């Protein structure tokens, strides 16, 4: 169908936009003097880089499922999504500690929370890919059900990161400080939309696609649609409002 | 290895009939079974992968089912282009193993064969050897049993049988039995007969000739 | 779209080696594993081995190890299979089959026939097949041409090459113990047709360039 | 050959000794009034509960590879050694926070550190075992070289835990208080002997065995000898001196 030419365009424009916003963030690193909201900026740079990685990875699902592209998908998908949600979790934890009235974390500490929370997913993904490509049969003799089950089960730590970020961002809603509540509100909205999208495509891939007798014709389309849509949610519900808030300061 | 046994080896049916081919695996191969269709002289064609999924361009008449060590290919509405040899293959583990093949044949009414006999030519006798030919024209089914009787004696090990494929017009077979001897062996007997039996004939019919009356 | 084109049929000797090529087109050749599957005449399909073109990793069948060698050429995108120390049971049709993911052997080559026999290229010998005493009623007379002692396959036999099609049966060839082949081509005509119409068998053995055109009649000239 | 009814007898004697050590530690856990020394009594019990788990696992190396014992080996070896070295690391960290004048951790915090420093190895081991069993050729179809390489590489995180415990137990040697550096000395000697044993058996399994032209009949005896020797080092160099020190009160 036309999903190979629409989504690719929706990828390509995204690849443009997440660069420009990246530039629109870097210049702000020369102009923001708050010492409390500046500490999140390297983490948001890493988040923008991970969104760019997601938009680039969408081509791996647009291009035919190959013995070359399957390790690329099975490694990069969970790793980049865990990087995004770990950056969101670090920002939400900084907001939790800021709304309560405590001194904000340094940017190095927030970057350590952003990177170290995504290292477990990196270890899991590299172990799975190395074991399949070395000890296994190089994805060759796997049924569509086996591949879908492995792809879903490989994302359990990412789902745990989603739930943890949801609860931590919800914890920002109470406290004596009110000017940090809007950042946590944006994070909460983004995580809720991401959770809804993830529930939708997991239910469609595991159960919806065999129900409509469209397996495995709809697997790569629903995963690519979910990838592009959630990357656009990351761009539009979190990054752009953060840019708007940081610009008027 | 994993042995993959088909049942039956060959079955007969008509156009519009529903047929079922059963494949059995020695070991548990989960659902990693494909089904292929091969025509005489051509490469095998894909029909089924993962024991229940159809490839693009495969008609909906073919349906795969089963799991574990029990798998089934079902053709609902038979077509003239569906008559071929069907193979079940497993790809759960290396090496890949195929079935022995189930040949699909057109079923029709039983037809009696037309039986003729041909002597060796004198040019062939000048070459050195002699060949007596027994011809069976359009008959059904394929199972016809031929005896070569010379002076009311049964010879074995010196006859070769050639059978054509099913005819595209009336779905009938043809058989040719060739008996080979030397010239010194051929110039020793005087009664040369070919007897055939088939379950479309009340009695096994024989055709005889003697050298000197040709 | 996806096409696998192999080389032509080859005839060898039972001490030599054979190379079968498989040109692949219409897809990224590097990212798909290639199997090689052989079929004996009248038998089922037999799997021999695989090669991954990305890193030239091969996996052969247990009974074929030591004489099968699979290579790939990425620049021309062609998979080669070498079989050494050929035997008479290695006469088979060979296929290159591509493996894609989630599926089974979906694309196949047209097949290359390798015939391993010690016999040399020989011209066919054509003999007539006419009844001893015909026209005893029963107007379903039969005539024939026996082609014997030829090598290699195939031989096309046509009765007058443009006229006789009704009731013409060309039997498959049987490999004799001498190493050569033989078949028969029979025709069914009414018992009043012979004696007023000529009958010839155009024999068109290509590897020997032999035409015989033997005429069949009951005894006489 | 000669390693029979010597390694097995040593394993049975170690089981009996460590059950007696469990009984003695449970007796002295309720017969102390100090709130600083008590904070390590739970986790050391878990340490002892790991050491016993080592000894029975030695039986799994007495029997040949089979199919029901290889996942047991490849899981329990890494899991139990990670538990042991994590308990040692937790005790060493509690000692490091002491000596320098600070208050000790709670027992819950030390036990949580011990569990969390081994949860990663648990995840790695179950991922490897499940992927080998389900999504690849099992252990019966693997060459001895591949089996040895996989067995050595599966313990990278355990080796990292050993090095971290070594460097933490080295760091407690500088401090005013003389009452706590004896425990750090015991931990340092135990970790150093464990490092020596691990280097010796890894070198014997990977390189010494092919050079001695004897493989794989010195794979299981060498691993079982190393396991029994390290468990006896854990008993004699750490558990017994801590018992004698704690008995003086
Ligand atoms: C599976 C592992 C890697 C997940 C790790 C999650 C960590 C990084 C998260 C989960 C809960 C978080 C804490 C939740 C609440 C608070 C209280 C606040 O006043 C300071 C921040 C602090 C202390 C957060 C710091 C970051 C934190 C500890
Ligand atoms: C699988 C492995 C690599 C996962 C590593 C993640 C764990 C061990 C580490 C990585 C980064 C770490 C965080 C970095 C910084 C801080 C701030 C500090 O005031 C409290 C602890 C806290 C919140 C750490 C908790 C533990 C943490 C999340
Ligand atoms: C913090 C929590 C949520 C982390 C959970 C970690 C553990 C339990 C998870 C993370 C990755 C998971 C593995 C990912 C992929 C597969 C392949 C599948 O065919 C069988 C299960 C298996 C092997 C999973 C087993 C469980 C697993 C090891
Ligand atoms: C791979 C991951 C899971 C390893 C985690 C190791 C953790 C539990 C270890 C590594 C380094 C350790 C710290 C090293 C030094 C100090 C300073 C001391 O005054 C108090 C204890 C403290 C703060 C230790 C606490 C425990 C610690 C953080
Ligand atoms: C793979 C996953 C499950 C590994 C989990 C290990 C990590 C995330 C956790 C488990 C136990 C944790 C430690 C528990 C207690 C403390 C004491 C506190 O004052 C500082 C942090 C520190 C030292 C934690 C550091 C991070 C830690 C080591
Ligand atoms: C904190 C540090 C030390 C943790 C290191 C974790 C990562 C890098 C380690 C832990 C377990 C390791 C795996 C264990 C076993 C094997 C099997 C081997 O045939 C290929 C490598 C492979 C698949 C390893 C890859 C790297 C790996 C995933």
């Amino acid at each position: 169908g036309p999903w190979g030419i629409i989504l690719e365009s929706l990828a390509i424009l995204g690849i443009v936009v997440t660069i420009l916003l990246l530039l629109a963030f870097l210049f702000l690193m020369r102009k923001i003097q708050d010492c409390s909201q500046w500490n999140v900026l390297p983490t948001q740079l890493l988040f923008l880089l991970s969104v760019l990685g997601l938009f680039g990875l969408a081509f791996a699902f647009i291009i035919e499922l190959n013995q070359q592209t399957a390790p690329v998908r099975y490694f990069l998908f969970g790793v980049l999504f865990a990087l995004c949600f770990s950056c969101l979790l670090a920002h939400a934890s900084n907001l939790v500690k800021l709304v309560r009235g405590c001194v904000s974390f340094s940017w190095t500490t927030i970057l350590c929370i952003a990177i170290g929370c995504s290292l477990l997913q990196i270890i899991i993904a590299t172990e799975y890919v190395t074991l399949i490509m070395t000890r296994g049969m190089m994805f060759v003799n796997m049924t569509p059900c086996q591949l879908n089950v492995d792809f879903v089960v490989l994302l359990v730590y990412v789902l745990f990161l989603m739930a943890l970020t949801f609860f931590v961002s919800k914890a920002t809603f109470c406290g004596p400080c009110e000017n940090w509540k809007q950042h946590g509100r944006l994070i909460f909205i983004t995580v809720l939309f991401s959770i809804i999208i993830w529930v939708v495509w997991i239910s469609m891939l595991l159960r919806g696609n065999p129900q409509f007798q469209r397996q495995p014709q709809w697997d790569d389309p629903v995963v690519c649609i979910a990838l592009v849509t959630n990357a656009w949610v990351f761009l539009l519900l979190y990054i752009v409002p953060e840019l708007c808030i940081l610009y008027r300061s | 290895d994993i042995q993959m046994t088909q049942s039956p080896s060959s079955l007969s049916a008509s156009v519009g009939d529903r047929v079922t081919i059963t494949c059995k695996a020695s070991q548990n191969v989960a659902t990693h079974v494909g089904w292929y269709q091969q025509k005489p002289g051509k490469a095998p064609k894909r029909l089924i992968y993962s024991a229940s999924y159809r490839y693009s361009g495969v008609p909906s008449r073919f349906s795969g089912s089963g799991s574990g060590t029990e798998f089934t290919l079902t053709i609902s509405n038979l077509q003239p282009e569906d008559f071929a040899t069907y193979y079940c293959q497993q790809y759960n583990r290396y090496p890949y193993t195929f079935g022995q093949g189930t040949k699909l044949e057109i079923k029709r009414t039983v037809a009696a064969p037309s039986v003729f006999i041909f002597p060796p030519s004198d040019e062939q006798l000048k070459s050195g050897t002699a060949s007596v030919v027994c011809l069976l024209n359009n008959f059904y089914p394929r199972e016809a049993k031929v005896q070569w009787k010379v002076d009311n004696a049964l010879q074995s090990g010196n006859s070769q049988e050639s059978v054509t494929e099913q005819d595209s017009k009336d779905s009938t077979y043809s058989l040719s039995s060739t008996l080979t001897l030397s010239k010194a062996d051929y110039e020793k007997h005087k009664v040369y007969a070919c007897e055939v039996t088939h379950q479309g004939l009340s009695s096994p019919v024989t055709k005889s000739f003697n050298r000197g009356e040709c | 779209q996806v096409q696998l084109v192999q080389s032509g049929a080859e005839v060898k000797k039972p001490g030599a080696s054979v190379k079968v090529s498989c040109k692949a087109s219409g897809y990224s050749f590097t990212g798909y594993t290639m199997n090689w599957v052989r079929q004996a005449p009248g038998q089922g399909l037999e799997w021999m081995g695989l090669i991954n073109p990305y890193n030239s990793d091969t996996n052969y069948a247990q009974k074929l190890q030591g004489r099968v060698t699979m290579t790939t050429d990425t620049s021309t995108s062609t998979a080669y299979m070498e079989l050494r120390s050929l035997r008479s049971d290695d006469t088979a049709v060979y296929y290159c089959a591509r493996v894609a993911l989630r599926v089974a052997l979906d694309y196949w080559g047209q097949g290359t026939l390798v015939t391993v026999s010690s016999a040399s290229t020989k011209g066919p010998s054509v003999f007539p097949l006419a009844p001893c005493s015909r026209s005893t009623s029963e107007s379903t007379a039969a005539l024939g041409c026996l082609v014997k002692d030829y090598f290699p396959e195939p031989v096309t036999v046509s009765w007058n090459s443009g006229a006789l099609t009704s009731g013409v049966h060309t039997f498959p060839a049987v490999l004799q113990s001498s190493g050569l082949y033989s078949l028969s081509s029979v025709v069914t005509v009414p018992s009043s047709s012979l004696g007023t119409k000529t009958y010839t068998c155009n024999v068109d053995h290509k590897p020997s360039n032999t035409k015989v055109d033997k005429r069949v009649e009951s005894k006489y000239g």
